[PDB]
């Protein structure tokens, strides 16, 4: 429960012993009111404080000063918990550090007046790490203390014999780099971290939880995924979360050495681990230390991957140490590596979603002022396939546009007065290079079912074999049969085939792995079917999506080769792990008739012509600022029957928003010409989109997917096709 | 299995038919001996590359006719799959209709 743990409050008083939290929670823990007890907070820093709580303030909330909440590195509103340490004693040897930004301007010797007649006669708790501004000789002097010998939850006192120090140095650097990472600075991939905790759980606090398990979960996790996404930041949080000591080492760092030193402080950064029993040592760039063993085309690089298999696994059981590597690409490492021996968890960052670029965006915009105008949505929901640095680039582009049309003066003009506008960050949007486009995507989409029409007994059917296998395992590990896998589309090439498994990822929430057609053809050519695989299993459960299997049988052998290699990976699928294949097709005369056999992708489903109801749905999404379609004859463009050949009704409605868009423009043109545009759409420009339709597809092709009806007839001969 | 795959990958004269002369190569490389057996499932004859079928190699040749209707019977009581076995029914009624009556996927009826 944490009972002690709760919220901070601001300034009530200045100094580390006066804060006040409550006379009873220092009554059920029974901790005295002169006791240093240790204050929690983020990056592993307690702080010793005689704590003087009392009942009449708030029993939530501790009394922390304005420059406390810095010494403890949190935030107002933070769960603190409470350490006891009464093993405090002062000794002859001190550091502290004055800060030219509060002190100067007073001087003297380094104990005078300035902090004479509040640590008077003191024996205070100071500690290192502590950074405390207290006013004195009217102006503000901060005490950083930077080295204690004896015990360093330690105690001075300025009426002893004080070891003062009297340089004044800025820290700013130190300053931004107080925090410098954080599990509150990691946002959008909660379940990574959660599981790299779970990892980690063993070396930091529970050494001894190897009873419950005795292969104490393998020394070697892998961080892999998009360049750029922070694994860095991500070690650095492990790093500075677990307090361990941490020894990592960069790969072109202990690269960048001459011939036979490249051992040299790498066999030194293992001894270095070895010797304290928590121990943490990292390695960045995997893939320029150890690549394939076919490209070490030199004798060195076969010297350091063999130098490195040999000190992974002949040192075992020591200090529990565990390695950690981060890569930018998994197939590209040593094979003899990632085994079950050692670098086994294969654990994937990925790109944010939605809601994760706006995560990112919340914690980078916690350390900048905005002109409190943007909604900080609008670039989360218009941004899609951003890597993290791409986001950090974005705001400052965003920033940089703020800045630009400013008058360059050096005073502090726009420095109190900085604004970020909404359309500074639609130009840094517009100027952008997000180079996790074209990247096999996994996330769950929001296609909205309403918007779907389709037909009602489809999607029934079609919620039955996705949905209630999954979502009722008791209808699933008790009653049932073996589950179809695997579901085939078939109709007129656009009529609502594609968007109804989106809608089946929205509302079975999971993950949506889609290819469409030649992106197979292109990744080959550009194995890539494995890693396909490889991550729609690693993000289970997740639906495929092959569109368009039909655009890659026109190919013809001509390149036929990966769509066996297709169905040899997906005939290695179990029938666990519930993962499920879609695939989607236009002119079934090229179907490739190993797909239709039982085993494989079997259920049939023919898409037949969309229902009447079928255009109320489109103008849910709306893009160019005038009141919607309304009011007009919706059921009886239906009734006229005309453009009823399959999808594409949206050709007629994007027709009539366009004439809207002219009537609009023609509107501005005049009122332009002469020194309210009618918003709405009347019924004018719908009859003349009636009278600029078209049919898509042909009655003689609607009567060949008639004959398509029974296309389940497979391993014959084609017979010309009369 | 899967012979037609390679019987039907022959057009585009990427070709690999003479993947199957290989695999009649290391045929040839097991002897009579050594108690090894051999079997090719397949679903078309007519581009069955019949060099395979010289005597010797391959030399029996079965031809499964249209399958029997007691699959419905022993598809169930021998796997019932957390769902028991069909109570109360008369069963002779589905191979009286001949539902499904060329083939497989009375186990899909199932
Ligand atoms: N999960 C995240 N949380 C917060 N900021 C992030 C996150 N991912 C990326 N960023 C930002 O993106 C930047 C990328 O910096 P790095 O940590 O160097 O990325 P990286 O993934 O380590 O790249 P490599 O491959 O290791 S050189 C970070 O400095 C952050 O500003
Ligand atoms: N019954 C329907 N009700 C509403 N919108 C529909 C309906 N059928 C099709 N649409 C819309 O028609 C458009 C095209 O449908 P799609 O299935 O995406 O065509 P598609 O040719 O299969 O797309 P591909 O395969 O990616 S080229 C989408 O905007 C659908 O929302």
């Amino acid at each position: 429960n944490r009972p002690n743990r709760l919220i901070v409050d601001e300034a009530i008083n200045e100094d580390n012993s006066v804060v006040s939290l409550s006379q009873p929670k220092m009554d059920e823990l029974q901790l005295f009111r002169g006791d240093t007890v240790l204050l929690k907070g983020k990056k592993r820093r307690e702080a010793v404080c005689i704590v003087l709580s009392d009942d009449t303030c708030s029993d939530e909330k501790i009394r922390m000063n304005r420059v406390v909440r810095n010494n403890l590195r949190v935030r107002l509103g933070d769960v603190i918990s409470i350490q006891p340490c009464p093993d405090v004693k002062y000794g002859k040897r001190i550091h502290v550090l004055p800060i030219d930004d509060t002190v100067e301007g007073i001087t003297g010797n380094l104990f005078e007046v300035y902090l004479k007649p509040y640590f008077l006669e003191a024996y205070r708790p100071i500690r290192k790490g502590d950074i405390f501004l207290v006013h004195g000789g009217m102006r503000a002097v901060e005490f950083k203390v930077v080295e204690t010998d004896p015990s360093p939850y330690c105690i001075v006192a300025p009426d002893t014999v004080i070891h003062c120090e009297g340089e004044p140095i800025k820290r700013e650097d130190e300053e931004e780099s107080l925090n410098e990472v954080g599990y509150d600075d990691i946002g959008g991939c909660r379940k990574q971290l959660a599981q790299i905790k779970e990892m980690v759980e063993l070396p930091l606090r529970h050494p001894a939880l190897f009873k419950a398990i005795g292969v104490k979960p393998p020394r070697g996790i892998l961080l892999y995924g998009p360049p750029g996404t922070g694994k860095t930041l991500i070690a650095r949080a492990v790093a500075n979360e677990t307090g361990a000591f941490f020894f990592l080492i960069n790969g072109p760092e202990i690269m960048s050495k001459l011939a036979g030193e490249s051992e040299s402080n790498l066999r030194k950064a293992f001894e270095e681990a070895e010797k304290n029993a928590p121990a943490i040592i990292f390695i960045d760039e995997l893939d320029a230390i150890a690549p394939k063993r076919e490209k070490t085309h030199g004798e060195v690089e076969r010297r350091i991957v063999s130098q490195l298999l040999t000190l992974m696994d002949g040192l075992k059981q020591r200090a529990h140490v565990i390695v950690m590597a981060a890569t930018n690409r998994p197939n590209s490492i040593d094979p003899a590596l990632r085994r079950f021996g050692r670098f086994d968890r294969e654990v994937d960052i990925g790109i944010p979603d939605a809601t994760g670029r706006l995560e990112i965006l919340q914690i980078h915009t916690k350390n900048m002022k905005l002109a409190d105008d943007v909604d900080l949505e609008q670039v989360a929901n218009e941004t899609h396939g951003h890597v993290g640095a791409d986001l950090a680039a974005l705001c400052s582009e965003a920033a940089l546009q703020a800045i630009r049309k400013k008058m360059d003066l050096i005073d502090a003009e726009v420095m109190n007065s900085l604004a970020v506008t909404m359309d500074d960050f639609r130009w840094a949007l517009s100027q952008s290079n997000p180079s996790a486009l074209r990247e096999t995507v996994v996330e769950v989409p929001q296609v909205t079912w309403e918007d779907i029409g389709g037909l009602e007994d489809v999607k029934r059917e079609l919620q039955e074999l996705v949905q209630y296998p999954v979502e009722h395992p008791d209808k699933f590990l008790k009653f049932g049969m073996t589950p179809s896998k695997g579901v085939l589309f078939y109709g007129p090439p656009g009529c609502g085939k594609t968007l109804l498994a989106k809608a089946i990822a929205n509302e079975c929430q999971a993950n949506f792995i889609s290819i469409k057609g030649p992106e197979l053809l292109t990744m080959w050519f550009g194995a890539n079917v494995r890693e396909i695989f490889d991550k729609a299993r690693q993000a289970a459960p997740c639906v495929l999506f092959f569109d368009e299997l039909d655009s890659i049988a026109k190919a013809r052998g001509a390149a036929d080769r990966v769509i066996n290699q297709i169905l040899t990976e997906m005939d290695g699928m179990s029938t666990k792990k519930n993962v499920f294949i879609i695939g989607a097709t236009n002119r079934p005369d090229i179907i490739d008739p190993a797909i239709l056999r039982p085993g494989r992708l079997d259920q049939l489903i023919y898409i037949p012509l969309p229902d009447e109801k079928s255009r109320v749905a489109i103008l849910k999404a709306n893009l160019r600022k005038s009141p919607v379609a309304k009011d007009v004859d919706l059921e009886f463009l239906a009734k006229m029957t005309n453009g009823f050949s399959g999808a594409d009704l949206t050709e007629i409605c994007q027709r009539a928003c366009k004439l809207a868009i002219r009537e609009s423009i023609e509107s501005e043109i005049r009122r332009e010409r002469e020194r309210d545009p009618v918003p709405e759409i009347r019924r004018d420009h719908f009859e003349e989109a009636m009278r600029f339709a078209r049919r898509s597809v042909s009655d003689n092709d609607i009567r060949k997917y008639e004959m398509f009806a029974q296309t389940l007839q497979q391993s014959r001969g084609f017979g010309s096709f009369r | 299995d899967e012979l037609d795959s390679i019987a039907k990958a022959r057009g585009g004269n990427g070709a690999a038919d003479r993947v199957i002369n290989q695999i009649l190569t290391e045929m040839d490389g097991m002897s009579t001996k050594k108690n090894v057996f051999i079997i090719g499932a397949t679903n078309r004859p007519d581009i069955i590359d019949p060099a395979i079928l010289r005597p010797g190699r391959l030399d029996q040749l079965i031809y499964i006719p249209l399958p029997d209707e007691k699959s419905r019977v022993a598809i169930l009581k021998a796997n019932l799959r957390k769902s028991p076995v069909a109570k109360d029914v008369d069963l002779e009624f589905l191979a009286k209709m001949t539902n499904g009556f060329s083939g497989a996927d009375l186990t899909e009826i199932c």
